[PDB]
């Protein structure tokens, strides 16, 4: 099964470059992946696919492809922002009661 | 379909049917005498219905000259061998097909 | 002579690293000015539909019609979805031959030529082979030297 | 090292509270 | 010179000693309070603070603490105030605060605001930053004082000393000195060498004349 | 009742009273930004995100500045070019020279945009150094490298008005503002890991993730 | 070689430039906090038999720590010889230092 | 065809200036001040801005914004529709060098500004007004609330002030030593119990101000002549100085001169004609004048060949490029050293940034470290077209304007006395062996095995 989904914006970076493709990508299965090699302990795999994603411009690009090499999917939709409009002058309203939150700037 | 200038580089752009006749074209035309292959090659968009893009660079020694042609293909959608209009052409398609 | 002294014995202290100035500059030289990776040029893409309005009614360098405001820029649109419904063979064929001979008088009457890829006259152009004054080889082989 | 000017005492005002802050208690904004 | 922004825990200066304001101090506060809007009482962080530090003798963290609990603040909050302002000693001075003003116009006015700190320098034996052993005098350059006509000047209290000579300051701080056992003693605030506050000390060239009052007015009301 | 502006000359619609870094969002134009955060308190201290407004002498801070019926905004106008540049130059002046053992490294809007909107090279070569800052221990989960710091508020803001953990803050003044616990403790919430995010610079990172 | 500076302390801060640059993908690095808090590596091998000798972590190192010595007669009977780990490298850097010194310094100037 | 200066006592403003009375209000009703407070509350609230606006008032805490429009933001369409309160602040923060005027009126006679903010606050229809008063100015702060008490013990200010039906409260608030809380926005969020960082405006005082409500912040001087305005009128004020530039003005002379003193002159007066009739003259003669700076630390210094013709006002100091500030006038003889004394002036800046925004908190230090290089000739020539340009990205790019207060100074220096940098810059590279490298370093550096790079 491969995995079509629009990658999130990481929550390090304000950046939103990798946002903007769908990335299609296969799951990792529960045996072969990796594992420990004995001699140096490096990281062996079993898995020709791990290292290997394809990116489209819409998803039904993505769907396409994938239903014409015969891939399983699971498509995930991407969480968008719900917007909201933000006003610097909202830090300073006038309070008539009790201040329930001091500011700091 | 259309063609594109990037900065000395001018590319072609064409329908696979009209492979024969484009390049026959630009062999033997007076004004476009392209007579070597510099390269084919491919690229792939998967992205693209056609995804494989398939690309055609030609000098022209008289003119001093290169132009650029683009087809597309698809896993099932052949594309006209131009080896009888261009011997250096046959090693670079059996590339693309490899 | 050769090798000596040998590179490891260069002293370091000698050779300096070069700057160029405008580049190297601590004072006027702002980096959006020389970001010539940024300033890279987009490519120039013509298609069918644009090339048959280019020729109903001509160029920003050189128009066909007056084209004057209003009931222009209508006339303008016009020349743009004609050129997508019909390309520019259907174009050619409504108009006759005088097109066909118009798309030659863009290029003078003549059919262009392709540009040449060296610049050294000055402008775009083959380079001139031509036997040099001085063959290597004299005539006592087969082989000539070019210039 | 050195001795400093804080207050021993719980009850003790270390610097005098100044003239400006006798007006405060002098403060009255009702006419007399 | 050396001041920290953040808290140093000694044993002089941790939440562990409580500071209550005096049933004195507490008249002021009330009046105090009385002069912002009361959901605002915030607003009253520097009033308080200045309180804790003549009651106290620096801006210990405990004041900042007791401040934070009357108004209810978060004690960050005033912790933020504290160390933003520069007249809140967060560490102890010495009884008294010499304070000489080096910006600009007094470097360049009358004499040297070099000397000044030169005679001072000299009369205590320390540099800026630090206190005298007896704990009588910690000395620090400030930022104008306001006060440039009259320049040189130095505060050390509530005090602005100017017009100042090497040798003028020397007896003030003596006079100062002096003061800790005979308040008589104590020497007389402003300007010394005989201006009175900022005119010019060769004669007035303004203000002659008897003043004018109310006998001249718009007809209109 | 969304108003109608042009940014880069193309044109946007957004609610009125929208701040105008919203808009060039909307309009998909990329504005730099280090204080502001969409689900934070608005700030304007950073200065990264200047831009020419029409009418306007002095650039503007993008995101304070509201929205109007008919402002035409220039995002890449030699000015807007030239207050980057400047911004940048200042934020690395004192910035310590840390990113081979800065864990941020490769996932730093310091180092992106430095490589996006500023120069290639530096020009603070003060024989008087850098400022260098104490660190400060504010628990067990957040390792401090206060040198880094910027000075963009995220962490006090998200602190305060979001955790509702009002111990961050901010003593000092001038070049030698500091954030953090005035007094050294540990801070109390379980959403206090959200910082180490929140920080554009490794200036708070996660212990327990250190150098891994 | 794996280096020191003139105290012995390492070089290597793990800053992993060397692993990430790597054409051939020869380096492995593992890290964490030292006993005393220092970034340093826990694993740093290479692979001799992927190494294309290209310099690009010489290059890539911000504190001279990966250097290329001038060695080149370390024919092995072994290809398990040529698995360096942390330990057959920072040996390397102890015995060949004075040439990397000597190296570094006629060439820093040109680099 | 006319010269402006040398207005007569009559027509002074501040008779207390010299201090020859107590500052009681015994003294303060024989001067005007207090006389027909009531009837002026009755007039119309258009009259009064009428009136500072007829004036040609500017403001006189450095910015010199004409004072009648300011003072009508605040009375925007729908002002009596809202049950917000409505502040005055007078900003008595004084920490720009130079100026000490507003010392003198809030010592030498309180109760001018106590009955301008009375006066000040019914143009705006304020319910209270805030004095912020520098922390410093400890003993100013008593002398102020004691007249304060003394107008709210005779109904003058309170409940019913004057009798004129108007409530109104006037404050006192101490600051504790920052020079920043002087800025408009920095006073009133100092106001609020935070530290003195100024806000950004889009929100613009007049609609959201002091604890979120409309405000308007008014320098001492501009707030204490109002009601003298009115009670002689705005044709009487906009009468001495140029078209644009009208009424007196208090000048603090300081610096090398004879007799530096605080003195009321008027607006458009000439410069030298000011220094020599009311400060003695320059020390050593006009002849011995090497430069001033005309309005306080954040205006550019000006050289003698244009301080010969200088008039003091707004326009005309622009015109050369300065600009008239809080009219604080610090003068050099020919002995000083002018670039030590601009210095000193950048390490002033560098120590009152609030520390809030990029180009000031950073930019504050780094010029002031190159300025203290500077004092020394340790650099390059080219470092001082790099300084230059480091202060115009300063400028216009930060959230208050303490950026240009530290930008302007270093530019006026740049501009008229680069040949005494570069002077002293040749002599650092005569002793040490060659021209400095970029930021200090000697010319030998990478010989001693310094790190240098490539540029530098
Ligand atoms: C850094 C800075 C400091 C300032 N300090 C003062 C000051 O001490 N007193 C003052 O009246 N204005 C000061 N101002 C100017 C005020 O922001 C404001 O223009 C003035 O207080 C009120 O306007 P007015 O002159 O029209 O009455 C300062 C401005 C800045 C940017
Ligand atoms: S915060 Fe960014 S720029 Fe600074 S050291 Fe870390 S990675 Fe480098
Ligand atoms: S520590 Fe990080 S989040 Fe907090 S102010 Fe500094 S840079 Fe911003
Ligand atoms: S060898 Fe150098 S580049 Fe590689 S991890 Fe160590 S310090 Fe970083
Ligand atoms: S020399 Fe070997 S280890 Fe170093 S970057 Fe090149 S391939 Fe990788
Ligand atoms: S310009 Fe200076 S004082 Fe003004 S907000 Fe920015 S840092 Fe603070
Ligand atoms: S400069 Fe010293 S008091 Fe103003
Ligand atoms: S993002 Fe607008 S100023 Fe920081």
């Amino acid at each position: 099964t491969v995995r079509i989904y629009k990658p999130a914006k990481p929550a390090t970076q304000s950046g939103e470059k990798n946002t903007q493709l769908w990335r299609m990508d296969w799951d990792v299965l529960g045996k072969g992946h990796r594992w420990e090699n004995p001699l140096m302990g490096w990281q062996s795999s079993a898995d020709f696919m791990q290292g290997t994603h394809l990116t489209f411009k819409t998803k039904e690009d993505a769907i396409a492809f994938a239903e014409k090499q015969g891939y399983e999917y699971f498509v995930q939709e991407p969480n968008e922002r719900h917007f909201r409009p933000k006003a610097y002058a909202n830090n300073f309203l006038y309070s008539p009661g009790k201040l329930k939150h001091i500011r700091t700037k | 379909q259309q063609f594109s200038v990037w900065k000395d580089e001018l590319t072609i752009y064409i329908c696979p049917t009209g492979v024969i006749p484009v390049f026959s074209f630009l062999k033997y035309n007076t004004n476009a005498e392209f007579t070597q292959v510099s390269d084919i090659t491919a690229v792939d968009f998967p992205t693209r219905e056609m995804r494989f893009e398939i690309v055609y660079n030609l000098l022209s020694v008289r003119h001093n000259a290169r132009i650029r042609v683009k087809t597309y293909a698809d896993e099932v959608t052949p594309v006209p061998s131009i080896t009888s209009l261009y011997m250096g052409a046959n090693w670079y398609e059996r590339e693309v097909y490899d | 002579y050769n090798r000596n002294p040998s590179p490891g014995d260069n002293p370091p202290l000698e050779y300096t690293d070069p700057v160029t100035i405008p580049a190297g500059d601590i004072a006027d030289n702002p980096y959006w000015k020389r970001d010539f990776r940024r300033n890279y040029p987009r490519p120039s893409v013509i298609a069918q539909a644009q090339q048959v309005a280019l020729l109903s009614v001509g160029s920003a360098a050189q128009p066909r019609v007056e084209l004057i405001g209003e009931e222009g820029t209508k006339a303008l649109v016009a020349a743009e979805e004609e050129g997508k419904e019909k390309g520019v063979a259907k174009y050619l064929e409504e108009k006759g031959a005088e097109e066909a001979k118009r798309v030659l008088a863009l290029t003078g009457g003549l059919p262009p030529t392709p540009s040449g890829q060296t610049m050294v006259t000055g402008q775009w152009d083959v380079h001139k082979y031509g036997l040099a004054e001085e063959q290597s080889y004299g005539g006592s082989y087969p082989c000539r030297s070019f210039v | 090292r050195p001795s400093f000017a804080i207050a021993r005492s719980p009850n003790e005002q270390v610097f005098p509270a100044g003239a400006f802050y006798e007006s405060i208690l002098r403060w009255n904004p009702n006419p007399v | 010179s050396d001041t920290l922004m953040v808290h140093r825990n000694t044993p002089e200066n941790n939440p562990d000693i409580p500071f209550k304001f005096t049933p004195e101090n507490e008249k002021i506060i009330e009046q105090i309070l009385k002069r912002y809007p009361p959901q605002y009482k915030k607003a009253a962080v520097m009033p308080l603070l200045d309180l804790g530090q003549r009651q106290h003798g620096f801006c210990s963290i405990s004041v900042m603490n007791e401040v934070a609990r009357i108004l209810e603040m978060p004690p960050m909050r005033v912790y933020e105030v504290a160390s933003f302002y520069t007249m809140y000693n967060r560490t102890p001075v010495g009884k008294f605060h010499v304070q000489a003003c080096t910006t600009t116009p007094c470097q360049l006015g009358g004499c040297g605001s070099d000397a000044i700190v030169k005679a001072i320098k000299e009369h205590l034996g320390i540099n800026q930053g630090e206190t005298t052993p007896d704990g009588l005098f910690t000395f620090i350059e400030v930022e104008c004082l306001g006060a440039c006509v009259n320049a040189p000047m130095v505060q050390i209290n509530d005090d602005y000393y100017e017009d100042l000579t090497p040798e003028t300051i020397k007896q003030v701080l003596t006079a100062l000195k002096e003061s800790v056992n005979d308040v008589s003693k104590a020497p007389k605030p402003g300007p010394q060498s005989g201006r009175q506050s900022c005119e010019n000390s060769a004669g007035l060239t303004s203000l002659t004349s008897e003043p004018w009052g109310p006998e001249k007015t718009r007809p209109d009301l | 009742a969304e108003v109608e502006l042009t940014i880069d000359g193309k044109k946007v619609s957004i609610e009125a009273g929208s701040a105008l870094i919203q808009a060039c969002e909307k309009a998909g134009v990329v504005v730099p930004r280090y204080c502001y955060h969409e689900k934070l308190a608005i700030a304007g201290n950073c200065r990264m995100c200047l831009v020419e407004v029409e009418r306007s002498p002095k650039p503007v801070a993008s995101c304070a500045w509201p929205v109007q019926a008919g402002m035409v905004v220039k995002t890449n106008s030699p000015l807007t070019h030239k207050a980057r540049e400047g911004v940048m130059e200042f934020l690395l002046a004192n910035h310590p020279l840390d990113c081979p053992i800065c864990d941020q490294g490769g996932e730093c809007d310091l180092q992106d945009q430095s490589m996006r909107y500023g120069a290639d090279r530096g020009r603070f070569h003060e024989i008087g150094g850098k400022r260098a800052v104490e660190d400060k221990n504010i628990g067990p989960l957040i390792k401090t490298s206060m040198n880094r710091c910027i000075h963009c508020t995220r962490c006090v803001r998200f602190m305060n008005d979001i955790a509702g953990a009002p111990e961050l803050g901010s003593t000092g003044r001038g070049n030698d503002l500091q954030i953090g616990t005035y007094l050294e403790k540990n801070l109390d919430s379980e959403l206090s890991g959200n910082v180490i995010d929140l920080c554009p610079v490794g200036a708070l990172t996660s212990k327990p993730y250190a150098f891994r | 070689a794996l280096r020191r500076y003139p105290s012995g302390e390492e070089r290597c801060i793990a800053c992993k430039l060397c692993e990430a640059v790597c054409p051939a993908q020869a380096i492995t690095i593992e890290a964490e906090e030292r006993a005393d808090g220092s970034r340093r590596t826990t694993r740093y091998d290479i692979d001799m038999t992927k190494c294309i000798y290209c310099g690009f972590c010489q290059e890539s190192c911000p504190v001279d720590a990966i250097v290329e010595s001038p060695n080149a007669e370390y024919a092995t009977e072994t290809r398990e010889e040529l698995l360096y780990n942390k330990e057959k490298l920072l040996a390397n850097g102890d015995k060949w230092e004075p040439e990397l010194a000597a190296a570094i310094r006629a060439d820093a100037p040109y680099r | 065809v006319r010269t402006y200066g040398g207005l007569k006592d009559q027509d002074r403003i501040f008779q207390n200036l010299y201090g020859r009375y107590p500052p009681d209000l015994k003294h303060a009703k024989k001067m005007g001040d207090w006389y027909k407070t009531k009837e002026i509350l009755l007039k119309g609230h258009d009259w009064i801005i009428g009136e500072i606006k007829a004036s040609g008032l500017r403001g006189r805490g450095g910015a010199g914004f004409p004072s009648g429009l300011k003072w009508s933001f605040m009375n925007f369409k729908d002002w009596d529709k809202d049950n917000k309160p409505r502040y005055l602040v007078v900003n008595a923060d004084e920490g720009e060098p130079g100026t000490c005027k507003d010392r003198e009126i809030m010592r030498k006679d309180p109760h001018k500004l106590v009955e301008g903010c009375l006066v000040a606050g019914r143009a705006m229809n304020a319910t209270a007004a805030y004095i912020y008063i520098r922390g410093e100015f400890y003993q100013e702060a008593a002398i102020l609330q004691n007249a304060i008490n003394e107008a709210y013990a005779e109904g003058l200010i309170g409940k019913n002030a004057c009798g004129s039906g108007y409530d109104f409260d006037v404050y006192i608030h101490r600051g504790a030593g920052a020079y920043v809380c002087g800025e408009e926005t920095s006073l009133i969020e100092s106001l609020e119990g935070k530290p003195g960082k100024p806000r950004l405006k889009p929100p613009f005082p007049a609609a959201v101000g002091l604890f979120g409500c409309p405000s308007t912040v008014a320098n001492v001087e501009t707030v204490s002549v109002a009601p003298t305005i009115c009670r002689r009128g705005g044709a009487w004020f906009a009468s001495f100085g140029r078209e644009r530039n009208h009424g007196t003005k208090l000048f603090c002379i300081s610096g090398h001169v004879n007799n530096p003193c605080t003195v009321e002159e008027e607006m458009s007066i000439p410069m030298r004609e000011l220094i020599e009739k009311h400060c003695g003259g320059v020390r050593g003669g006009w002849d011995n004048l090497l430069a001033v700076i005309p309005g306080g630390s954040s205006t550019p210094i000006l050289p003698k060949h244009i301080c010969d013709d200088q008039l003091m006002d707004f326009d005309a100091l622009k015109d050369s490029q300065s600009g008239l500030g809080t009219a604080a006038v610090i003068v050099m003889d020919k002995s000083t050293d002018v670039v030590r004394a601009i210095s000193r002036l950048s390490h002033f800046y560098r120590h009152e940034s609030c520390g809030q925004c990029t180009p000031c908190r950073e930019g504050s230090k780094w010029t002031d470290q190159i300025m203290k290089r500077f004092e020394k000739g340790m650099g390059r020539p080219r470092e001082i077209d790099m300084l230059q340009e480091l202060t115009k990205q300063v400028e216009g790019h930060t959230i208050c304007a303490l950026g240009e207060a530290f930008a302007w100074p270093i530019q006026g220096l740049i501009r008229h006395f680069r040949p005494e940098l570069e002077a002293r810059m040749k002599k650092f590279a005569e002793e040490t062996g060659g021209q400095a490298l970029a930021g200090g370093w000697t010319h030998d550096s990478r010989q001693k095995g310094r790190l240098v790079s490539p540029g530098m």
